[PDB]
């Protein structure tokens, strides 16, 4: 422990800088929310100047963002596409309808909040959330990410 | 053409697996629908288990025709697809 | 004799660094192109980004895909990088500045272009979807297309050198630069580089290292056509054609400087134009390049015979 | 047609002259001020009508502005908004439960201007994210500390509609 | 109240809508005359260019 | 921050600067911060949150009165 | 021949597009579009809720054209009414939409570009589109989703500087349509990947229920802006651009024109605006003042119903159709007599283009199908309610 | 193709009643393979669903209701053929399967 | 041209035994005809030359469960040539078939298939009746009246099952109807 809390502390920290500064995320756009996904990754708020840069395939993203309403018939495809990832992987819901159904809570064909189908790490709440808004919910994540301790954690079991 | 031995075989052994066709009644001459009391369902069933033993087809105008075992295994002996 | 690697990896280390800072660059160039900023939070101006992105590509904890062979899916990448970096043992950067000095490189160069088809090939089979399988039969396709015209530009380049020496190319051109003349050449020829490497208007296109070696062949192969381009049409190292009193500058730099520029040529390109169809590449390539290139070829060979001005 | 215009034509198709045209565009905008704004340091402009956070209002003596007339949760769209209601030992109409989903809410502003007191807002706040589900089911004390927190903002927004509403 | 949002006294300028021409270019005569000088007066510099390494 | 007037001083430290603008616009209202660690992304009052996103014309330090 | 499945969850290509292809070699021969993906019952939601609550359903219908969605269901009630709107809410609901169409058409072309290939002009159009969009930030308090145009009147009355600011925005508008028509109509590959793909016929797009840009650029000269006039559209002065040959570019070509023509009708709205109150005086059917309601008896009582039960519509039924930046966008309202609309079916553009996408399609290339529907400008939130 | 026409008698239902269940036995193998019940399922007990059905959906006398009945029963044919729906689902639904029941129900809960 | 005109012109020139109830009024000229003349109404009005009506804007059904033909199918159709629109309703209960129009407006398809998931009603002669909007296996036609709001099944992910799995409906919490009816209506 004499290295052991200095050494272990600074690779995890690498670690989670590494993790907090190249951001990947999946942009899951299925309605109203992502016309604001779109203008936060625009000249004006810059979601790139960050870091983060959408993908479009499972395979290389290591973050989700679901904005829109989820529907039944949708679900599973949602699931799918969230099994696809690997594993250090996080998962953000954006606006109403993905946190809890939103407007459409009491349908009969929408899956009420995305965290019935996948686990959320982050809520952003709005309808539609404002492009700052959806800022501060990736500053957030980040924040989250830097409290992983992956390496102390291992070296403990 | 087939011989009758094997063709009367094949049609006297699925008719057993109804669960109330008498055994002792089912012979190269019954009736499906009549002498063993079926229903209608029971008769174009007997016709589906023909083409569920073997790949070959029943047109719809060749299943409601003659309900009767005779025929059924006549028509079977001259099945050339079959062996 | 045993430093024979460490000049190796001189050269090999610094052209992976400056791949990484391509993709920065080009990220960074677009996002100022469309009135915006690159990434800039992580570094200074942004620098650290690709390191970032390193440890996470490094740190994912990934699966590997073994529905497959597991052979060929795995040294497809491998294979892909070999012909891009090996390509760069005969490019020179000054006078003397050149890993391999061979009397053959411009053939070489050829043969290693012509080789580069089968990692994508391979990777495309490899991969059970059959419409990856498809895409890379289609690139394939497109590369080979526009290799016949590479090389026959490179014809219409060797006419006017005489020798296939890559270090005596930018010699003959003391006088004046071959893409002076040959300016419609220079244009072909930039435009077959980018639709050689799958980029620009004629770019049509699994996870961890074997995309992460397809990617970096890809941009170390737009960074050694840029080198190509500057290597046969803007003089290589030679400095500028006027004005000789900034000779105190070393000719190593008048070559990166060049190469800088045409990869800003390829980034602004990609930038400014849209994409092109596949029953647009064939078309163009067979119909518009061959026969400009042919044609090239003859007016250059029977000019310099007429007057005799052969080297 | 005519030559000359055979030869103009054929030239522009073989010396990429409507290209040359876009290319100059870009790089005339690549050499231009940028847009892009330093989000954690300056934010982008908004507006007094802006809908964001709920708070619940109080009088200046201290006082909770609601008195329960439930107006605010029959006029809500998403049905996002719960109250119980009885009488105080004052003898005052005043909410025991006030509680608001924000996952069914639509930040339309309908109970805003539903509230004959000016009780329920909605506050320039739109930086709330939570990592957690029900940290998002606002309650009374959640709406109380938000009002408080955003009294002297809101009280000017108010100010500043009292010439519109 | 009396003060009500709406265009000044004597309105609003006048703006165009419509697109505008863009005139800008060195010309079909002048580049293939420049390209084809270029070429000529090139290849006669690697002539002589040849000559001299010859 | 260079060529810039700074507004006012916040009760957690933080510097309001404002600059000039004439056509365009552009760094104008911002804050720095005075904390570095993370800064936690929301750290303005509501007598400054305003201010900055040009709720109100108001600085903050007369919003307080 | 085998069967192919494009679906794209990534928002390059709309996001909950599902087509199921049948390609005999790299030709398709059928598009069929698996929808529902986003039916959120929204028809069946309206039932149960009140005239004025049921009113940001529209907004969330066709989410690119917030307000045309809101002008159809306030003229719709207003119609089943017998409301009349003053004329300074006429011209600000018509500014306001013709806002909305310059947005949406923004929107539409340059995703479009961005799915053939051309990144640039992208992020140049969401200027203007976050331009735009502070606009509707100030009047309403949302950026996007504003329940500012009402069934009475308009839901509020604009801030001091608006038209000066939309003035400014005019001043350069045309300038950016400019450069952004420089980027695109001239280039050789953009009238490659257009020319000629996707052609209709004026017949098939009749027969199909084509309206807007889908129907005017097989040479229709139909607008419900000037066929069936509603607000102040019959005092503007525009054009009607008309297509010839009914490919994709001609359908480009008239979505530059016709938002050239909006900024047209946005000018000569603020130079014609009077003055005046915004809703309509019948306080049995719009908000009273909040000054009024707390200091007069009648008022108050007033806005007590009006926001719990709302107004009532007398048992009637009808059709209105206003023209969308999509095309022809119905409400088909039934209403029994009482606070809850009985029935209203959302007749939406997005529908019968999509519809129509097989026959569009058939016999040409796979990367020719995303330039198919881009053209069609569809958006899901209206083609599966 | 189209939607047949709206029976007139009953003889007309019987024989729709009976085409369909053919077309259903017919699509049995390719169910078979579609979705892995090969080690799952005899190919006989599923034809013995079927038949359980339409014998339980035998009391039915009007020509109308039964025609409606069939197409229902069709839609859910074609569904299942394609891969729309999950496998356990199918396996969900066409799989065939002491003191009072009063007294249970009353240990249970008091809404019977 | 105009509802004054053709209303007069389509009472003299249509047969009098298709239409049984005409409305001339500022919301809408109407015609009601029975089921079996509808396809025969249409043709007509599609191919008449002072009716020519090509564009069929929407079918869109009606619940009504006090009648006896619970349901009521409308068409909203355009004139373009003439300016003009008409509407078209029909009447139906659940277990008739009504004839389908796809022959003679091809958009026709998609709404008929709405229409039939959304009410049941079932339409002769269309090529591919099936649902278009509810989910795969969705059992029930919503816009019913006597459909419950919020449907009878709930999805849900289902780790032991490994699959997303559909359940029985039960809400955390139940949409609270509000009666704002007044006496004095
Ligand atoms: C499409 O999405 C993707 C990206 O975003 C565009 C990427 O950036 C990338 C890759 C980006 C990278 C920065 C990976 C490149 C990393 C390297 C080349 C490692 C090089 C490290 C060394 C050469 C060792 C350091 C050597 C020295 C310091 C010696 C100095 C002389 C990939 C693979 C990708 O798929
Ligand atoms: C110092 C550095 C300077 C810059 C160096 C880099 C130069 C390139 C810079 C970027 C230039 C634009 C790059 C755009 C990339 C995509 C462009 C491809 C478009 C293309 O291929 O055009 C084709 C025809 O034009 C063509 O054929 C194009 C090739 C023409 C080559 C020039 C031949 C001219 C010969 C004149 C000789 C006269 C002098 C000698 C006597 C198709 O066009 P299409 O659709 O119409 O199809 C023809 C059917 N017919
Ligand atoms: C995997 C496969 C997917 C699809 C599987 C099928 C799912 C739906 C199953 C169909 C559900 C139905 O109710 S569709 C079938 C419903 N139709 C009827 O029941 C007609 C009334 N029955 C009679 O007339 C007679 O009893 C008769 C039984 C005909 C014979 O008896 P006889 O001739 O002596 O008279
Ligand atoms: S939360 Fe609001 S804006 Fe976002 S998808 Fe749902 S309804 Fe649309
Ligand atoms: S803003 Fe609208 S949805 Fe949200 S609580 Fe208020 S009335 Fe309900
Ligand atoms: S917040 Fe306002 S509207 Fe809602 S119950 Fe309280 S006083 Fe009534």
């Amino acid at each position: 422990s004499k290295a052991a809390e200095f050494v272990i502390s600074k690779v995890d920290d690498l670690m989670n800088w590494a993790r907090t500064g190249s951001i990947w995320p999946m942009t899951f756009g299925l309605a109203c929310c992502a016309v604001e996904m779109m203008h936060t990754g625009a000249a004006r708020y810059d979601l790139d100047r960050f870091g983060i840069i959408f993908r479009p395939s499972p395979r290389q993203s290591d973050c989700m963002i679901v904005a829109g309403t989820l529907t039944n018939k949708m679900a599973p495809a949602l699931r799918k596409v969230y099994d696809q990832m690997p594993e250090p992987r996080w998962v953000i819901s954006m606006g109403s309808c993905a946190n809890g159904g939103g407007y459409y809570h009491y349908s009969y064909s929408v899956v009420r909040g995305c965290d019935r189908i996948v686990p959320v790490d982050i809520y952003v709440p709005g309808c539609p959330p404002t492009a700052e808004a959806l800022l501060y919910g990736l500053l957030q994540l980040q924040k989250k990410i830097n409290r992983r301790k992956d390496f102390l954690h291992w070296w403990n079991k | 053409f087939l011989d009758k031995s094997e063709v009367t075989d094949r049609v006297l052994s699925v008719v057993k697996n109804f669960q109330k066709v008498d055994p002792s009644k089912v012979t190269p001459k019954a009736n499906f629908q009549n002498d063993l009391g079926l229903d209608s369902l029971d008769s174009v069933e007997v016709v589906m288990a023909l083409e569920e033993e073997f790949g070959f087809e029943i047109p719809d105008n060749e299943a409601d025709k003659i309900q009767s075992i005779d025929l059924a295994v006549d028509f079977i002996a001259s099945h050339p697809q079959a062996k | 004799y045993i430093a024979v690697p460490a000049e190796i990896l001189g050269i090999i280390l610094p052209l992976l660094l400056g791949v990484a800072f391509l993709v920065l660059a080009e990220r960074k160039v677009m996002a100022f192109v469309q009135r915006r900023k690159g990434p800039d939070v992580v570094g200074s101006f942004g620098l650290l980004q690709p390191l970032a992105d390193g440890l996470k590509l490094i740190l994912k904890e990934p699966i590997s895909p073994s529905s497959a062979n597991f052979f060929l899916f795995r040294m497809a990448p491998v294979a892909t990088f070999m012909l891009s970096l090996v390509a760069w043992a005969v490019v020179p950067f000054d006078y003397g500045m050149v890993l391999s000095d061979l009397n053959i490189g411009l053939l070489y160069l050829f043969a290693i272009s012509s080789l580069g088809v089968y990692g994508i090939i391979i990777a495309g089979r490899s991969s059970n979807s059959k419409y990856a399988f498809l895409g890379a039969l289609r690139s394939a396709a497109q590369m080979v297309s526009y290799e016949v015209s590479i090389g026959l530009i490179l014809i219409t380049v060797l006419i006017c050198v005489g020798s296939c020496n890559l270090s005596e190319i930018v010699m003959a051109q003391k006088q004046i630069w071959f893409g002076i003349p040959l300016f419609p050449v220079l244009v072909m020829f930039f435009i077959s580089c980018l639709a050689e490497t799958n980029r620009a208007p004629f770019d049509l296109p699994y996870s961890s290292m074997g995309f992460a070696l397809f990617f970096l062949g890809e941009y170390a192969n737009m960074i050694l056509m840029s080198g190509l381009c500057t290597l046969f049409f803007l003089g290589g190292w030679l400095p500028i054609l006027d004005l000789p009193i900034f000779k105190k500058i070393p000719g190593s730099i008048w070559f990166s400087i060049k190469v800088l520029f045409f990869l800003f040529l390829y980034i602004w390109v990609r930038a400014a134009f849209p994409r092109y169809r596949y029953d647009q590449l064939m078309g163009l390539g067979w119909k518009v390049f061959l026969p400009l290139s042919l044609a090239w070829v003859v007016s250059v060979s029977g000019l310099l015979v007429t007057f005799q001005w052969l080297p | 047609k005519d030559w000359n215009t055979v030869f103009e034509r054929s030239i522009n198709t073989l010396f990429l002259t409507e290209m040359v045209r876009g290319l100059s565009l870009t790089l005339k905008y690549f050499f231009d001020p940028k847009v892009t704004i330093n989000y954690p340091f300056e934010k982008g402009p908004l507006s007094p009508r802006f809908r964001g956070e709920h708070a619940l209002r109080r009088y200046p003596t201290g006082e909770e502005r609601c008195i329960a007339c439930k107006l605010c949760e029959a006029v809500c769209p998403a049905q996002a908004i719960t109250i119980e209601a009885e009488e105080r030992e004052d003898g005052s109409r005043r909410t025991t439960r006030y509680d608001i989903d924000m996952t069914k809410c639509i930040y339309c502003g309908f109970c805003q201007e539903a509230c004959p007191v000016d009780a329920i807002v909605e506050g320039p706040n739109f930086e709330f994210a939570t990592e957690t589900h029900e940290e998002l089911l606002y309650d009374k004390e959640k709406l109380l500390e938000n009002g408080d927190r955003w009294e002297t903002e809101i009280a000017e927004n108010l100010r500043s509609e009292s010439l519109y509403r | 109240p009396l003060l009500q949002d709406g265009p000044p006294p004597g309105g609003f300028a006048p703006v165009r809508y419509a697109r505008r021409i863009s005139n800008t270019g060195p010309s079909a005569m002048a580049m293939f005359l420049a390209v084809s000088g270029a070429f000529a007066w090139g290849m006669y510099q690697v002539g002589q260019g040849n000559k001299i390494r010859r | 921050n260079i060529g810039a007037t700074l507004v006012g001083v916040d009760k957690f430290g933080n510097k309001y600067y404002q600059k000039l603008g004439d056509t365009q616009y552009g760094r104008h209202r911002w804050v720095e911060y005075a904390s570095k660690d993370r800064y936690n992304a929301s750290q303005v009052p509501a007598e400054w949150h305003g201010w900055l996103h040009f709720i109100t014309d108001h600085t903050g330090d007369e919003l307080l009165s | 021949n085998f069967t192919l499945n494009f679906g794209p969850q990534h928002p390059a290509a709309h996001g909950v597009l599902r087509l199921v292809l049948e390609m005999n070699g790299e030709v398709v021969e059928r598009a069929e579009p698996h929808i529902g993906l986003l039916h959120r019952g929204t028809e069946k939601l309206i039932e149960y809720k009140t005239y004025l609550q049921a009113l940001p359903y529209f907004d969330r219908l066709d989410y690119v054209s917030m307000m045309a969605q809101e002008h159809a269901y306030s003229l719709a009630v207003e119609k089943l009414l017998n409301c009349e709107v003053p004329l300074r809410a006429q011209y600000i609901r018509v500014l306001f939409c013709e806002i909305t169409r310059i947005l949406n058409h923004l929107l539409a072309l340059t995703t479009h570009a961005m799915d053939v290939g051309a990144l640039t002009p992208f992020l140049w159009a969401f200027e203007e589109r976050e331009k735009l969009l502070e606009f509707y930030e100030r009047v309403s308090g949302a950026r996007m989703h504003a329940s500012f145009i009402r069934p009475g009147g308009v839901a509020q009355d604009l801030p001091l500087g608006l038209c000066r600011d939309i003035d400014s925005f005019t001043q350069q508008f045309a300038s950016r349509i400019d450069e952004l028509e420089e980027m695109l109509t001239g280039n050789r590959i953009w009238k490659q990947r257009l020319v000629d793909i996707g052609t209709v016929t004026a017949q098939q797009a009749k027969d199909w229920g084509f309206s807007g840009v889908m129907l005017r650029g097989s040479g229709v000269c139909w607008d419900l802006r000037r066929a069936a006039p509603y607000d102040v559209y019959d005092q503007l002065d525009f054009d009607v651009p008309v297509g010839t040959r009914g490919d994709c570019y001609d359908r480009y070509c008239i979505r530059i024109e016709e938002m050239r023509q909006s900024l047209r009708i946005i000018v000569q709205c603020l130079n014609q605006m009077p003055s005046g109150m915004i809703k309509a005086d019948d306080r049995k059917l719009c908000p009273p003042s909040r000054c009024r309601m707390k200091l007069s008896m009648e008022s108050l009582i007033h806005h007590f119903e009006l926001y719990t039960e709302g107004f009532s519509v007398p048992a009637s039924s009808t059709y209105t159709a206003v023209e969308a930046p999509k095309g022809e966008f119905g409400v088909f309202l039934v209403s029994n007599g009482s606070n809850r609309p009985y029935r209203c079916k959302i007749r939406a553009p997005g529908f019968a283009h999509s519809q129509g996408l097989d026959f569009m399609s058939k016999h040409h290339m796979l990367a020719d199908v995303v330039t198919i529907i881009g053209t069609q400008d569809i958006v899901f939130g209206e083609v599966d309610r | 193709i189209g939607v047949p026409p709206n029976s007139a008698n009953l003889t007309e239902a019987r024989r729709r009643v009976f085409d369909f269940f053919r077309a259903a036995c017919r699509s049995i193998p390719t169910i078979m393979d579609i979705y892995n019940l090969q080690d799952v399922v005899a190919p006989s007990q599923l034809r013995y669903a079927i038949s359980a059905q339409i014998r339980n959906n035998a009391h039915i006398t009007d020509p109308k209701v039964i025609d409606l009945l069939i197409f229902k029963g069709m839609e859910e044919l074609t569904d299942i053929v394609d891969h729309a729906k999950q496998r356990h689902h199918i396996i969900g639904q066409y799989v065939v399967g002491g003191k009072t029941d009063f007294l249970k129900n009353f240990y249970t809960s008091n809404y019977f | 041209m105009d509802n004054q005109f053709i209303f007069k012109y389509s009472w003299e020139t249509l047969p009098k035994k298709w239409v049984k109830k005409m409305e001339r009024s500022e919301h809408g000229n109407r015609f009601d005809t029975n089921t079996d003349y509808l396809f025969q109404l249409l043709c007509f009005l599609k191919l008449h030359t002072y009716t020519r009506v090509q564009v069929l804007i929407d079918i869109c059904g009606v619940d009504y469960p006090s009648r006896k033909r619970r349901f009521e199918v409308v068409y909203n159709l355009l004139s373009t040539r003439y300016n003009s629109r008409i509407r078209v309703q029909t009447s139906a209960d659940e277990v008739t078939r009504i004839s389908s129009v796809v022959s003679l407006f091809p958009s026709a398809g998609w709404w008929e298939r709405e229409v039939w998931d959304m009410f049941g009603v079932s339409f002769i002669n269309h090529p591919d009746l099936r649902r278009i909007l509810t989910d795969y296996g969705f059992e029930g036609h919503p816009l019913r009246k006597d459909f419950p709001l919020s449907g009878y099944v709930q999805v849900r992910y289902d780790d032991p099952e490994k699959r997303v799995v559909s359940e029985p409906i039960e809400m955390t919490q139940e949409f609270r109807y509000f009666d704002f009816a007044s006496p004095w209506e």
